[PDB]
């Protein structure tokens, strides 16, 4: 709501988003979703790849 | 012929000052960093020598922190070395707790001066800063100090001249046996055998 | 505004100088002629007194146990149940041994 | 020398009698406390239930008194509670029940007696040594 | 007819009795009979942690948690009498029994929020007018839940509430004051509030099982932070004799 990306002077996150990882392995998201976290491919994936 | 107070107001600054455990060169550490200063904080002034007092009005004691230990338990011992007071760690077995042998404090001289304390906590507190030495008042927050002690000048420079002497001494081994042995320096003399 | 610590400030009630009925450990019943072992286990179960002589009122004491209670009635003390100390059942086992 | 005759001499009755002692009797105490069982009792505490020690003052205000040489021994005899409510005879070592605790079954007044002095007799050298564990060790 | 031997290893005594579908038949209640409680058992499943919710004041959230401690969350062996108080309702007033396990979830984000899962000193009541426990039957009541932690414990760094080194300790002379949050140890006591609807029955058994939805608080930690709210979801079983 208040500290999207953006703000916090995120840079490269910021992709992550258009391709479509939303979340990370932690069980949230850039939405704000919950239960639902992504399969290898999150966040994480995207980086430990 | 003079008040109590009379009596330590009379006592000088600086002085009391040196009574403070928190001058004393060996407390600090190996890699605290900086100048004194960044650890007890900025001494502003002296607060009054803090003399105990008993509920049953006997004088007691902080039995003081010996160089040796960063850490340490207060113990307020009657004048005679008998424990009257300490701040218990069991507590559930406390048999000299503060509060349930009623410790308090007044203070003569210093800013604090003529005032007396009664409050378990307070009283408490003011007695484990007393295990320092002399209380006092330190400003941290000019220098943003960090609540541990460092050692004085005098400190570091023994330490200097410490390792720095205790190294030489091996250049002197060094050299002495290279200075003597510039001829064997090379190799050992292809010529074996005798001896 | 300013909190503090409840067994340090209760030890300044008169729980420090007797034995609390209330909250004190059962350990401290031992420290009396006869009284550790049951009368403890009665006097530490049985509800929370309100006075310090309701003890003597204690449903099936002894004709000789209603006794002692009397006799030793001059060390016990009450004060507010305190929540830190009693509860975890630690009035049977402070975690304090020898 | 150190190991005096009235040191070695100790309470006998409720009543003040005193027996002193032989450093024979003595030594079987020790030989005994320790065969007697200091597997739980080690030193001067109580393992399976450290609220309970040895020292002279809390054998005192046992019930009955349990200072007396004589005291220990109806214990060691028949066990009773610091209640001296209900007999603890099938929980603890005893001539009473000796079915339970073999090591009980050899020992004799004799050797009682001695395992007797050697309680009231330890402290009075040891000091506090005696009832606290560990922290005084 | 299973033995410990037989059950050991699956996990499954923490998972507790049930009823199959031959329940829906009402037990029958006297209001003559003095009815108690054995085992009254709450196996969960659902742990929801009121999300702290920011600064803007809109409808404040129950995310879901992902459960850490394996399996050690159920909780039975709960017996109290079964009181049959005027208007017919039953309130059980629970005596003792295992009912606080410790369980600690890992929240949203990396937050490991633990609370005490616990239904203590629960005195539960149903619905007037009820000779019969059945599918309609429910029960609502209080708790009293104490703090993660006992009287004693020391954080590391040796503070502790009823022992403990009692201050900032490793700084000595740190600025006392703004430690007091960690240096004085408060000790929590607050309010519980189950609810129990009844889902399987039997009539001659006694036995009755149902979901359940407890609405507690964490870990006071001695005063570090305010706790975060929890509610608590699964079914229990829980078996009823005269
Ligand atoms: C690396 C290479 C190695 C090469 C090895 C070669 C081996 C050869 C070994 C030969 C020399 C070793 C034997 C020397 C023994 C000297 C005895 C001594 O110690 O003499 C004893 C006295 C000590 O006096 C002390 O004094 C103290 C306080 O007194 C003083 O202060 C008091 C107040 O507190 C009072 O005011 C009092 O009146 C006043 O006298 C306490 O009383 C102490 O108990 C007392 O010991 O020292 C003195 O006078 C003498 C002056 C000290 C000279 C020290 C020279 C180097 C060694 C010291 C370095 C220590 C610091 C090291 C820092 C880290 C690295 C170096
Ligand atoms: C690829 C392009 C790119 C872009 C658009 C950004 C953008 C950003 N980065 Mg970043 N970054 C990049 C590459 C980039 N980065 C690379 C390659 C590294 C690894 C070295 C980093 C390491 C990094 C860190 C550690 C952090 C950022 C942060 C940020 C954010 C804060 C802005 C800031 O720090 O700039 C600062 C802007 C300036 C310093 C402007 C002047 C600086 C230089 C360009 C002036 C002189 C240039 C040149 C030397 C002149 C000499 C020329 C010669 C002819 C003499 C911002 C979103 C911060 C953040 O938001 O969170 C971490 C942050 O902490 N970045
Ligand atoms: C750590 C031990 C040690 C060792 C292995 C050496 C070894 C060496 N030193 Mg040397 N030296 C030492 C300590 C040592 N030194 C100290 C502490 C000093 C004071 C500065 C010196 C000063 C010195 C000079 C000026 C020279 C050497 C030199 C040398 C080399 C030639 C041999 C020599 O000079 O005589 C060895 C000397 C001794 C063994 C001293 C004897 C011990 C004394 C005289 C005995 C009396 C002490 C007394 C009885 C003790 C009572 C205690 C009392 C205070 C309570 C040789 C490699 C020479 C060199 O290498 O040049 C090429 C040289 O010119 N040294
Ligand atoms: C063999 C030498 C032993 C002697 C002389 C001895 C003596 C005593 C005495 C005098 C007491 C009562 C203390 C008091 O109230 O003043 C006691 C209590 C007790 N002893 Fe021993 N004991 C011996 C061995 C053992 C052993 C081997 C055990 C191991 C089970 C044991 C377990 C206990 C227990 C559990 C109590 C507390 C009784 C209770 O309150 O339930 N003793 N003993």
């Amino acid at each position: 709501v208040l500290n999207p990306m953006w703000r916090q002077g995120m840079f490269v996150l910021p992709f992550m988003a258009r391709l479509g990882v939303t979340g990370s392995w932690s069980g949230w998201s850039i939405t704000g979703e919950t239960g639902i976290d992504p399969g290898f491919w999150s966040f994480e994936g995207v980086a430990l790849a | 012929g003079a008040t109590l107070e009379e009596a330590w107001s009379a006592i000088p600054e600086k002085l009391a000052f040196y009574d403070y455990i928190g001058n004393n060169p060996a407390k600090g550490g190996l890699f605290r960093t900086g100048p004194m200063n960044k650890g007890d904080g900025i001494a502003q002034a002296w607060k009054g020598h803090a003399v105990f007092r008993n509920k049953e009005g006997e004088e007691l004691f902080v039995r003081r922190m010996p160089a040796f230990f960063e850490s340490f338990p207060v113990i307020l011992t009657d004048k005679n070395g008998v424990v009257k007071a300490d701040i218990p760690f069991r507590r559930a077995e406390s048999k000299y707790s503060f509060e349930q042998q009623g410790v308090t404090v007044s203070f003569y001289g210093g800013e604090l001066n003529g005032q007396t304390f009664t409050d378990p906590p307070t009283v408490k507190s003011y007695a484990r800063k007393a295990i320092f030495g002399e209380i006092f008042e330190f400003d941290t927050e000019t220098l943003n100090s960090d609540g541990i002690f460092r050692t004085s000048p005098r400190g570091w420079f023994t330490f200097a001249h410490a390792v720095f002497a205790l190294l030489f001494f091996f250049g002197h081994i060094w050299h002495g046996a290279r200075t003597l042995f510039r001829d064997v320096f090379s190799g050992i003399d292809p010529e074996l055998s005798p001896e | 505004e300013e909190l503090v610590n409840v067994v340090d400030e209760k030890l300044g009630t008169a729980y420090g100088e007797k034995i609390d009925l209330n909250n004190t450990n059962i350990a401290a019943f031992i420290q009396y002629r006869g009284l550790y072992p049951t009368l403890a286990k009665l006097i530490v179960k049985n509800a929370p007194y309100e006075s310090v002589e309701d003890v003597l009122n204690i449903p099936g004491l002894t004709e000789r146990q209603k006794q002692i209670l009397r006799e030793n009635l001059e060390h016990f003390t009450v004060t507010e149940v305190e929540t830190a100390l009693v509860e975890g059942g630690d009035r049977y086992n402070n975690g304090l041994y020898k | 020398a150190e190991l005096t005759p009235e040191v070695l001499t100790v309470p006998l009755n409720s009543e003040g009698k005193t027996i002193t002692l032989t450093e024979k009797q003595y030594l079987e105490g020790k030989r005994l406390f320790q065969y007697a069982c200091a597997s739980c009792h080690v030193g001067g505490i109580t393992k399976t239930n450290p609220s309970l020690d040895l020292r002279t003052e809390t054998l005192a205000l046992a019930t009955p008194p349990r200072d007396n040489i004589e005291g220990l021994v109806d214990y060691m005899k028949n066990p009773t509670t610091y209640d001296g409510e209900q007999e603890i005879a099938e929980v603890h070592p005893s001539l009473r029940s000796a079915d339970i605790f073999p090591k009980m079954r050899n020992l004799t007044e004799k050797d009682l007696v001695a395992i007797a002095g050697h309680i009231l007799v330890e402290p009075k050298i040891l000091g506090d040594k005696w009832g606290g564990g560990k922290v005084y060790y | 007819t299973l033995t410990y031997d037989d059950i050991v290893g699956t996990g499954l005594a923490n998972k507790c009795p049930t009823l199959d579908d031959t329940a829906r038949g009402a037990y029958p209640i006297d209001s003559s009979q003095t009815y108690r409680i054995a085992r009254l058992c709450l196996q969960p499943t659902t742990f929801l942690v009121k999300e702290e919710p920011k600064n803007k004041r809109q409808e404040a959230e129950f995310v879901p948690t992902k459960l850490v401690t394996r399996e050690t969350t159920s909780l039975d062996q709960i017996q109290g009498e079964l009181k049959v108080n005027s208007d017919g309702s039953l309130t059980f007033v629970e005596e003792d029994g295992i009912d606080f396990q410790p369980v600690t979830v890992q929240m949203a984000g990396g937050e490991r929020i633990p609370l005490l899962f616990t239904v203590k000193n629960l005195v539960a009541s149903t619905q007037p007018n009820v000779t019969s426990i059945t599918t309609s039957t429910d029960f609502k009541g209080e708790f009293n839940v104490p703090s993660y932690r006992t009287a004693n414990f020391l954080d590391p760094k040796g503070r502790g509430l009823a022992s403990g080194y009692d201050s900032a300790i490793a700084l000595p002379q740190a600025k006392e004051e703004e430690l007091a949050r960690a240096n004085v140890k408060r000790f929590s006591l607050t309010k519980g509030q189950i609810s129990l609807n009844v889902a399987k029955v039997d009539g001659r058994t006694g036995e009755i099982a149902g979901t359940f939805e407890s609405e507690q608080l964490s870990d006071d930690d001695m005063g570090a932070h305010e706790p975060h709210e929890v509610k608590i979801q699964g079914v229990f079983y829980a078996s009823i004799e005269p």
